[PDB]
């Protein structure tokens, strides 16, 4: 099973979940940043609070694309992580089998 | 043709039009249509002189005030000799004052029958307006 305990069935792993949702792959972003006013932004945020994340996600993408300073800051922050060396360590006082698994 | 022979007769009675229009018979017997037509044309020409800068020339309709002004000017034009103190001359001067007031934008040209006149596009002109960066890009 997974960490959360939900039962795991290997049958469903052969195909992606979204494969049976061919409608999603054909969509295009609506670009809600164009012609954006403070009232529109407030409505977008409030609607996102209620479960309509599509408009918020598209607005965030436009915001990332259209602002050079914000984009540079975010890119620098992410590249900071991307350059870190990483390793996999066994648990506290792990046994030989655990060390081999790690 | 802001006024016709019928309008002149109605405003000044047929006797006076006959008296001031028949120049060859004494006493007058008939109204000379050519003389009346020329007088009306001259009145219309003066009115157009006054109204050319604010409205289109070939008006499709005749406002009522325009009819009164044209009738007065046409009657004043039918007098070969017109002195200063003649009351017809004073009426012509008052009508010319009305025309000048209209031209200087102090009086408006009234309704013709139900619709407005057609002002010229003199005030409309502006450069064009360059406002890029304000088209919801």
């Amino acid at each position: 099973v997974d960490v959360y305990g939900n039962p795991i069935r290997t049958q469903q792993l052969r195909e992606p979940q979204t494969s049976r949702l061919a409608g999603l792959a054909k969509e295009f972003a609506q670009h809600p940043a164009k012609g954006l006013t403070p009232a529109k932004l407030a409505r977008i945020l409030v609607e996102a609070e209620q479960g309509n994340l599509q408009a918020q996600a598209e607005l965030f993408m436009d915001m990332e694309e259209r602002d050079a300073h914000l984009f540079a800051e975010m890119s620098k922050r992410k590249r900071a992580i991307l350059g870190l060396d990483w390793a996999v360590e066994p648990p506290r006082n792990a046994s030989a089998a655990e060390k081999a698994d790690a | 043709s802001y006024c016709t022979l019928a309008d002149l007769i109605e405003q000044y009675s047929e006797q006076k039009i006959r008296e001031v229009s028949d120049r060859v018979n004494k006493p007058a017997t008939t109204i000379d249509t050519v003389i009346v037509d020329r007088a009306i044309a001259d009145a219309d020409s003066e009115i157009d002189l006054h109204l050319h800068g604010r409205y289109q020339l070939p008006l499709a309709s005749v406002p009522t005030a325009l009819k009164r002004i044209a009738c007065g000017l046409a009657y004043a034009n039918l007098h070969i000799v017109l002195k200063e103190e003649n009351p017809v001359y004073k009426t012509a001067e008052h009508l010319r004052k009305l025309l000048s007031g209209i031209a200087n934008g102090k009086l408006s040209l009234a309704l013709d029958a139900d619709g407005k006149p057609a002002p010229v596009a003199n005030t409309v002109q502006i450069s064009e307006g360059r406002n890029d960066w304000g088209a919801d890009w």
